[PDB]
């Protein structure tokens, strides 16, 4: 490989060509060096976490909430599941009611939340 | 040479088994009509590769 | 690495750049290469990859500019006939808005066909005229919430710029006759 | 105000979906094999099949509704990728994004996952009909084809393979995968005995178009040795290797996706096959031919006419409209419906990359949809009425009013009424066509439209109508729920689907 | 092989076509060893018509075994006889030839018929008894079902591990010089 | 995943486990043939891992071989005249003058 | 006008009344098929000749060769065989006009340089 | 790109659109064609300098980006036809300014490659626009 810096001097080159082919800041190196230039490792690895930790969320809460909304609806017919329903107590009957679209909901917001870009700093005027 | 006998044998033979093929009524005669047809085949791969 | 395809054809070429004689059915895969398969498959070969995306980019939208154009011009001549009496109707159509609704027929403007049937001239056309209008936006930085994306940094810096640019603007004299 | 965070959710979601569907495969499949000596199911309420059925119904599902959330990040991140190359205009400014790959699970295949709007279509369409199709399939599976509960949740990943790899290796054999489980589906649950000959003829029709589609791709693979499917941009195929790939490429995909006169394997699988199955071939199996041809034609140039290919597509239309009315069998009737539909988004596909490839792809999912709720209608008439034949089936709805109202709904969806995508495909199809060739416009729009509306309508209007004095004791009841709301869910997506947003289309 | 001031460069391995065909031949030897050890874990007295194919109707280990072997000698192309016949074509398509080709096809074509037609009959009214009774029960070899199982895993799987067979293969005909 | 011998001891578990369900046999008969089976397929596939790499190794040094032959192959396949040519008449000379070093 | 007796080539059911067949195609079930046991799993006896005609054409074949262009009309079958050469006629003949007018011609258009519709184009790092 | 800024412009900044001639794009394409490997021998080559002697006490932190000098005179030399000088150095002065543009994009702001590209055409397409005949 002839592409290496053995056997160059300044001498040989002009002036204005070692200008041209100066080494730019140091800060602009190490963006370059590590590809940060417009955004950072870092933040590229927040925005992973924080999308697995939203899948994770959203796929529990929609499995939880279609599972009980199944079994709390799939006992037999009409009159069984009334009969049922009414003998069941209040606290029981509150949370068949509210577990499935609690668990619904709240996976539906999680997904609007990330198209919805809310905390954007410009916000003013 | 070759190349133009094994191409004469490979057309004959498909053309002359299309048709027999499908005449047999034996689990023998299944069994080595296969194995004459992968015959076929891997001449006409030997062909190919002889190109 | 790619390669070719044998050919069978009998034809000779003649390369006077390099100054050789070949055969169709004896080029190998560069030569083939260099001789056949040499021919341009986009409106600009010229430009990259990347350039070639954004110039697809802006000639589906400008397609859709013109279009919006027909459309915007059809809801005017809507309100003209609601707003307008049968009476001088005609008589206020037979005006610009008569010969920008000509102007803007099929040859002009896709409206539903499949295809645009324009030249690579013309393409790159409307590929600048796109361009034109994007760069009167972002003069003024309309484009931040729409046809655009940046971060807050990016648009306090925007919002600098075109408060000087406007300063600027302000403060020139009107132009002469 | 576009940020990373939705990039990155949107590719987490795609990639994470795929593995949820697997795991669920996995561990069922794990179940059924560990829980008994022999893989049948034990005539008893305690048996492991009601576990694999809720498991392959609900994982079915759910992985609908993750597919759902991540089908609506794409298109937020698609439109904003597009915003961000063509918005800036500085010389020196340009987009180069890179993203960095998760570390909790492996990427399949070691391939990076590419999605289209047309992919995404295509696996929302393979959701939904497998649903429905294995809604359907209940009554079929029963003590010894227990194992093919599983064979739509085998499709859904096959499919998801397709349409998330950027490989044309990948995609070939994603695409020739779906052979062996519809074989086995036709072969195994088929009650007729008709079916055993049918599943024959489909494996032969089918395969002799995979051949076809397997030599034009060891084409593009030894000319080009490149498999990333877009290394295609620097290599231009000479006018003859031009020519062929793209006349194997559509007999081969017509050969799937049915054209004239490759139809007689459509047919008989059609009649033939289970009811349940039925749905999901018309509805599904049919159309990754067409997503496979779009994929190729528009990677490749051609400088050919098209005009072959056009006339071949308007062949298979006139012809099955012309059958339409000589059909008292209302699945075979349903078939040639979908052979009609099936030729008229082919043909949507035969310029190249034009605007045409958006009413393709909105005819292919209301042809989806549509062809889900006719097969399903037939499934409750054969079912209940235990005949699928005009001579022998009459005055339907005075005996179950509410299928006699579906069959009507039915046939007003197939008509192409205003307010349905339906007529939206027609719409687009049709103003394409009369610029391109006005009077071939004129003659498929009157034939598909008039004669083969006509002949269609006949057959299930007298099935409608009349007066059912035959067989008193034997009459049906009605629909059930699940049968309504299958019903009323096909009305309820041809319906809204036309609000979807219009940028994508 | 191309010409740049004398410095000859070969972008082709010509002891390839020669590793195609030993797993072309390889495949095809698996295979009917799959089909030959269902036959032989059976009785061989009742095989002797292809009307006989019914007679596989056994247990659904057998059944499902014979299906696959004939789908894979078919060339269906999930199976391992679809690696051999795919690459064959592709190894043609590289050396160019297109009527080669088309009569492979032909033949194809024509061979998965011929293979396909047999599971119309392998459909039996009942459940068939094949098996050799001794100690006055049905005699299983254990031995010959786990080398079908392997069998089967390989002809379900080849896909995957093909590239490593692919590699000894060219290892192997590498060192012909021709 | 990485480990071969991990690997190939899952493959060994579960042949053992379509063994038995094929057989029709419970699949906690003969119960000392899982680690056997474990342990055989750990080890085989182990070594076949070790082997492909070794052929692989091998094949690419072959195939530097190979190109010597590629290379004189052509030369020799030329057709009566092309030899002297001026497309090969170097290369020919220098096949057949400089490297005639014995 | 269609009369039985007058039809002489196109076919079609006798007026006169006939015995009912003693033989014909039936419906038949993959052996230890599952039966289909919906709305309590009633079956009436079929009827006959409704049974013949569900199975008739199915099994209609041609008794001699070439019996396909007599049987009908000559003409229609003539036209109906040559409707995929009119079709590609009428297609040229378009064609010619959208080649000399400058409108939508009949080829596979490249606008896009393999760029798919809407595909999501990254790369990583 | 491709537009020209308007002389008497009533605002500030206004461009009018251009289209370049056949043989303008004909002669780009195939020159970018035959010589894409030094574009990509430069991105490389300039990621390996930093890397190497990126940091400020590394003993070649004084010949930065020199040894991409010979890779930037090849394409030149390529895309120009060998014709007009043997190096960069010597570009006629109608592409002298879009020269210092690429120069600056590439090594001292160190933008992408895709945006430096626009730079170095930008050479040669004043280049091609200024003679004419003598490239075709
Ligand atoms: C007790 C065993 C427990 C096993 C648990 C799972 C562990 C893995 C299996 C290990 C088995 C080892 C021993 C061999 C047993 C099987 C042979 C036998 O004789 O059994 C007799 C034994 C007893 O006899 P029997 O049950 O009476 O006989 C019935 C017959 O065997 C008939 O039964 P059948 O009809 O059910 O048989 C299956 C049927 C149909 O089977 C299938 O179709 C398999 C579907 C698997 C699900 C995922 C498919 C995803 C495809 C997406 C597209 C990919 C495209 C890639 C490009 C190339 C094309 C593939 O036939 C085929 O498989 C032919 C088609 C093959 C298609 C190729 C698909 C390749 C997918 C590769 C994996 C991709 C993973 C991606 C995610 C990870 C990324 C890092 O049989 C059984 O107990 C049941 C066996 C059923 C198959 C088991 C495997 C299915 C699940 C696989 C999950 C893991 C992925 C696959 C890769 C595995 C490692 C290479
Ligand atoms: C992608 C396409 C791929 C296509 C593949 C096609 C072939 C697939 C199927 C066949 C594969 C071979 C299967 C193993 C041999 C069969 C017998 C056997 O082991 O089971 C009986 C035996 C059953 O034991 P048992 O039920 O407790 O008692 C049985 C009797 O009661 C009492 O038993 P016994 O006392 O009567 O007999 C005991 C003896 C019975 O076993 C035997 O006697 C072996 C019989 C086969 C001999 C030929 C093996 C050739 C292996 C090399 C590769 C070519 C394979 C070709 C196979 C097909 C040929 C027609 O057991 C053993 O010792 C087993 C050792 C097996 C490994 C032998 C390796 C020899 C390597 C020689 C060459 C080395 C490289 C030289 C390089 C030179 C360079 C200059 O097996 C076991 O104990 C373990 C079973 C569960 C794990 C099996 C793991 C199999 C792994 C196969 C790897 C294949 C290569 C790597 C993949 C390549 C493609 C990517
Ligand atoms: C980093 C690596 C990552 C990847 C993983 C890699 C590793 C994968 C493998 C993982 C597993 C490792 C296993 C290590 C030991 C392997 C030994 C070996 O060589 O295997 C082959 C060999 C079996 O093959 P074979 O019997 O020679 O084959 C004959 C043919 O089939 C021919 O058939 P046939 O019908 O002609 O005859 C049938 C057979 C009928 O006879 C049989 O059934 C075979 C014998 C079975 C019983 C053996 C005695 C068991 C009790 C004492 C074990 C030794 C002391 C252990 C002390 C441990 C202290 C911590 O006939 C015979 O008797 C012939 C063989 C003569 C006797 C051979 C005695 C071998 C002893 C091996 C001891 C190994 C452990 C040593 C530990 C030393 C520690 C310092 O030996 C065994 O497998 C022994 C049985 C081990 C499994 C027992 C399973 C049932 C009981 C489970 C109780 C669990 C309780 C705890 C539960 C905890 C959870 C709640
Ligand atoms: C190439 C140059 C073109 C430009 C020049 C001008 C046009 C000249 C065209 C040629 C016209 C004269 C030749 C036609 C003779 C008739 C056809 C024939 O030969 O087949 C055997 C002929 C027909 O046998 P068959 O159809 O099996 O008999 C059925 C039974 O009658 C039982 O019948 P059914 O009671 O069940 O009722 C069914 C009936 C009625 O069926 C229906 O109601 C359903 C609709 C049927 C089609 C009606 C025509 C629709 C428009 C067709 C447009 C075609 C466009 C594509 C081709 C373009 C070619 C440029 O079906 C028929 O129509 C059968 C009658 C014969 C076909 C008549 C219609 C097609 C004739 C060809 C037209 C070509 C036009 C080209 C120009 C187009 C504009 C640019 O057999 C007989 O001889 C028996 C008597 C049939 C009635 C004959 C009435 C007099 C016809 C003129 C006689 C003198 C001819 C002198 C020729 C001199 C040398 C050139
Ligand atoms: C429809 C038939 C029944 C259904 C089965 C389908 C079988 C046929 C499938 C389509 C095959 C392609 C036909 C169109 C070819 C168009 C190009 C052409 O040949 O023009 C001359 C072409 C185009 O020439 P050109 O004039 O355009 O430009 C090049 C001109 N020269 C060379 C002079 C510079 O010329 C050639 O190079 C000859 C190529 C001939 C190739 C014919 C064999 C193809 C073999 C592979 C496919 C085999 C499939 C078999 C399937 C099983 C069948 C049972
Ligand atoms: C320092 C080393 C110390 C080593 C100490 C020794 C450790 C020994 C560990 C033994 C674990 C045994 C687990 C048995 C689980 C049984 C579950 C059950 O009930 O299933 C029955 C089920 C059902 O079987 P069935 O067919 O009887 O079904 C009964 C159900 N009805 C009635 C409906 C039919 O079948 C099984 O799963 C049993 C067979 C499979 C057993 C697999 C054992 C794998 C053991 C792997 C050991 C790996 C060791 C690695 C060491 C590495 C060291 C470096
Ligand atoms: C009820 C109303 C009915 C209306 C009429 C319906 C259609 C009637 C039939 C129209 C025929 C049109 C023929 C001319 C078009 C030829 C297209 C072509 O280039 O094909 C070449 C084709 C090959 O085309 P190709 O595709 O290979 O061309 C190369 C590709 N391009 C062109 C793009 C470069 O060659 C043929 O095989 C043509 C065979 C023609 C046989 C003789 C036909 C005579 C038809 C006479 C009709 C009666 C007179 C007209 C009546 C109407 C007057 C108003
Ligand atoms: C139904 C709940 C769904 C939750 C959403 C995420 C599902 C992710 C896929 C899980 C598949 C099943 C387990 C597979 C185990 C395995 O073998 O997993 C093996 C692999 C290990 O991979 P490696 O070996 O490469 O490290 O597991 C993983 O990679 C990650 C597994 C998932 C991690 C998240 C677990 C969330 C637990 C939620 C508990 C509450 C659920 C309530 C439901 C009612
Ligand atoms: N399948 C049929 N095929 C041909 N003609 C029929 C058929 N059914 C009825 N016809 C006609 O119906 C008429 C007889 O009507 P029908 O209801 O049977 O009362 P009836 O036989 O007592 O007169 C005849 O003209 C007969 O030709």
């Amino acid at each position: 490989m002839n592409i290496s810096y053995t056997g160059l001097k300044l001498e040989d080159y002009s002036d204005e060509v070692i200008r041209k082919y100066k080494f730019p800041n140091s800060n602009e190196l190490e963006r370059f060096l590590n590809r940060e230039q417009t955004l950072t490792v870092q933040q590229h690895k927040s925005a992973i976490k924080l999308a697995q930790q939203d899948f994770f969320a959203v796929a529990g809460l929609l499995s939880v909430g279609s599972l009980s909304y199944i079994f709390y609806n799939s006992v037999g017919g009409k009159v069984i599941r009334d009969r049922i329903r009414a003998s069941r107590t209040k606290a029981q009957k509150v949370i068949v009611l509210a577990l499935a679209f609690v668990a619904n909901a709240a996976a539906l917001i999680i997904a609007r939340n990330a198209i919805t870009a809310h905390n954007f700093g410009w916000q003013a005027a | 040479f070759f190349w133009i006998i094994l191409l004469i044998i490979s057309i004959i033979g498909i053309f002359y088994i299309i048709s027999i093929i499908f005449d047999i009524n034996l689990f023998k005669a299944f069994l080595a009509y296969s194995t004459i047809i992968n015959s076929i085949s891997f001449i006409l791969l030997i062909i190919a590769i002889i190109f | 690495a790619f390669g070719g395809f044998r050919q069978t054809d009998n034809s000779l070429i003649i390369d006077d750049r390099r100054k050789i004689i070949l055969n169709t059915r004896s080029l190998n895969d560069f030569q083939q290469k260099i001789y056949l398969r040499n021919f341009f498959t986009n409106y600009r070969p010229d430009l990259s990859s990347y350039d070639y995306f954004a110039f697809k980019e802006k000639l589906r939208i400008g397609e859709l500019f013109l279009n919006e154009y027909r459309k915007r011009i059809n809801n005017e001549v809507r309100r003209a006939a609601i707003l307008t009496p049968t009476s001088s109707l005609r008589e206020k159509m037979n005006h610009k808005i008569a010969d920008q609704i000509l102007d803007l027929s099929s040859p002009h403007v896709r409206g539903a066909h499949f295809q645009a049937v324009r030249s690579w001239t013309d393409a790159s056309k409307i590929v600048n005229y796109v361009e034109e209008k994007q760069t009167k936006i972002n003069k003024y930085g309309l484009q931040f919430p729409l046809l655009g994306n940046m971060t807050e940094e990016q648009c306090a810096s925007k919002e600098d710029e075109v408060y000087q640019r406007l300063l600027k603007e302000m403060q020139k004299p009107p132009k002469k006759a | 105000m576009f940020n990373l965070n939705t990039i990155y959710l949107s590719r987490i979601f795609i990639e994470f979906n795929f593995y949820f569907l697997f795991f669920l495969f996995l561990i069922s499949s794990i179940i059924f094999y560990f829980s008994k000596i022999i893989s049948i199911q034990n005539l008893n309420q305690n048996s492991v099949f009601n576990f694999l059925k809720l498991a392959n119904i609900f994982g079915i599902l759910i992985s609908f509704f993750i597919h759902i959330i991540s089908f609506w990040f794409y298109c937020i991140y698609s439109y904003n990728l597009s915003l961000n190359i063509f918005s800036d205009i500085n010389l020196y400014n340009s987009n180069s994004i890179e993203l960095l790959n998760n570390s909790l699970l492996p990427n399949y295949f070691k391939s990076n996952i590419t999605i289209d709007f047309f992919g995404l279509i295509l696996l929302t369409l393979a959701y939904i009909v497998g649903f429905v199709s294995i809604l359907a399939l209940d009554t079929r599976l029963y003590w010894k084809n227990i194992k093919y509960i599983f064979s739509f949740t085998i499709f859904l990943l096959i499919v998801y393979v397709y349409v998330t790899v950027s490989n044309i290796l990948l995609f070939f054999m994603c695409y020739e995968l779906l052979l062996i489980p519809s074989f086995l589906i036709v072969y195994f649950v088929s009650p007729s005995r008709r079916a055993i000959q049918a599943s024959l003829y489909f494996v032969i029709w089918t395969q002799l178009g995979s051949l076809l589609v397997l030599i034009a791709i060891s084409y593009i693979i030894s000319i080009t040795n490149t498999y990333e499917f877009n290394d295609l941009k620097y290599f231009n195929f000479t006018n003859s290797e031009s020519t062929i790939i793209i006349f194997l490429i559509f007999l081969g995909f017509g050969f799937k996706a049915p054209i004239w006169p490759f139809h007689y394997w459509l047919t008989k699988t059609h009649v033939e096959a289970p009811s349940g199955f039925s749905i999901y071939l018309s509805g599904f199996l049919v159309k990754t031919a067409l997503y496979g041809f779009y994929k190729f034609n528009t990677s490749i140039f051609i400088d050919i006419d098209s005009s072959i290919f056009i006339a071949i597509c308007i062949m298979g239309v006139v012809d099955s409209s012309l059958k339409m009315w000589g059909q008292t069998d209302l699945k075979k009737l349903v078939a040639y419906g979908t052979i009609q539909e099936m030729n008229i988004i082919y043909l949507a596909f035969c310029w190249g990359d034009s605007c045409a490839i958006l009413g393709g792809i909105l005819f292919s999912a209301t042809h989806a949809f549509l062809s889900a709720l006719m097969f399903f209608l037939v499934d409750c008439i054969y079912r209940r009425y235990h005949t699928r034949s005009l001579v022998e089936v009459n005055g339907i709805l005075h005996i179950t009013p509410n299928l006699g109202l579906s069959i009507l709904f039915m046939l007003v969806f197939f008509s192409g009424i205003p307010g349905t995508i339906k007529f939206i495909s027609e719409f687009y199809i049709f103003s394409g066509l009369l610029e391109a060739s006005p009077f071939i416009c004129f003659i498929l729009m009157l034939v598909a439209n008039v004669l083969g509306l006509i002949g269609f309508s006949k057959s299930w209007f007298n099935a409608t109508f009349g007066m059912p004095k035959k067989n008193t004791k034997y009459l049906p009841m009605d629909l059930s729920f699940k049968e309504s709301y299958i019903i009323l869910y096909c009305f309820f997506f041809l319906f809204i689907f036309s609000y979807f947003s219009s940028i994508f289309f | 092989m191309s010409i740049f001031s004398n410095i000859w460069i070969n972008n082709d391995l010509n002891s390839y076509g020669l590793s195609i065909l030993l797993l072309n031949i390889i495949n095809y030897l698996i295979v009917f060893m799959l089909i030959l050890s269902v036959i032989l874990l059976t009785n061989l007295s009742k095989f002797k018509s292809l009307n006989q194919f019914k007679e596989f109707n056994s247990y659904n280990f057998i059944l499902y075994s014979l299906i696959f072997s004939l789908l894979s000698m078919a060339g269906i192309p999930p199976l391992l006889g679809f690696t051999g016949k795919f690459l064959a074509i592709l190894y043609s398509s590289f050396k160019s030839q297109y009527l080669l080709i088309l009569f492979m096809t032909i033949l194809n074509i024509f061979g998965m018929y011929f293979y396909i037609q047999n599971l119309r009959f392998v459909v039996k009214k009942n459940k068939s008894s094949i098996l050799n009774y001794k100690n006055y029960y049905v005699n299983i070899n254990y031995s010959i079902t786990l080398n079908i199982i392997l069998l089967n895993f390989f002809n379900f799987f080849g896909i995957l591990f093909l590239s490593d067979l692919i590699i000894i293969l060219n290892y192997i005909s590498s060192y012909i010089y021709i | 995943m990485s480990s071969m011998l991990i690997w190939g001891a899952c493959f060994g578990l579960f042949t053992r486990a379509a063994a038995c369900k094929a057989s029709m046999i419970p699949l906690t008969t003969s119960p000392w043939k899982y680690p056997k089976y474990m342990i055989v397929s750990a080890v085989t596939f182990y070594y076949f891992d070790w082997y492909r790499r070794m052929a692989l190794e091998q094949l690419c040094y072959n195939e530097e071989k190979l190109e010597r032959y590629q290379i004189r192959a052509k030369l020799q396949s030329l057709k009566i005249g092309e030899e002297l040519s001026d497309a090969y008449r170097e290369s020919f000379f220098e096949h057949a003058v400089q490297k005639n070093n014995i | 006008n269609y009369h039985y007796d007058f039809c002489g080539r196109a076919y079609m059911g006798n007026p006169a009344v006939q015995s009912p067949p003693k033989e014909f195609f039936n419906y038949h079930y993959v052996p230890d098929n599952y039966p289909d046991a919906l709305s309590g799993f009633r079956i009436a006896y079929r009827d006959p000749f409704e049974v013949q005609h569900v199975f008739a054409y199915e099994n209609w074949e041609y008794q001699y060769d070439g019996q396909w262009w007599s049987m009908g009309s000559l003409a229609c079958n003539v036209l109906f065989f040559c409707t995929p050469l009119f079709l590609y006629l009428i297609l040229q003949v378009e064609e010619l006009n959208s080649e000399k007018r400058g409108g939508t011609s009949n080829k596979f258009y490249h606008n896009n340089a393999g760029f798919f519709h809407f595909q999501i184009y990254d790369n990583k790092q | 790109m491709f537009l020209n800024p308007v002389k008497d412009s009533e605002f500030d900044d206004e461009v009018k659109g251009f289209v370049p001639s056949e043989g303008e794009v004909r002669f780009v394409a195939n020159k970018n064609k035959e010589c894409g490997y030094y574009l990509q021998g430069i991105e490389q080559c300039r990621r390996k300098m930093v890397q190497l002697a990126g940091d400020s006490s590394s003993q070649f932190h004084s010949l930065g980006f020199l040894p991409c000098k010979r890779l930037v005179d090849a394409h030149y030399r390529c895309m120009t036809d060998d014709k007009f000088g043997s190096t960069i150095e010597e570009v006629p002065e109608i592409g002298l300014d879009s020269a210092q543009k690429f120069f600056d994009c590439t090594f001292q702001q160190l933008k992408p490659m895709q945006s430096c590209r626009r730079f170095f055409d930008q050479v040669v397409r004043d280049v091609y626009r200024a003679n004419g005949s003598q490239l075709i």
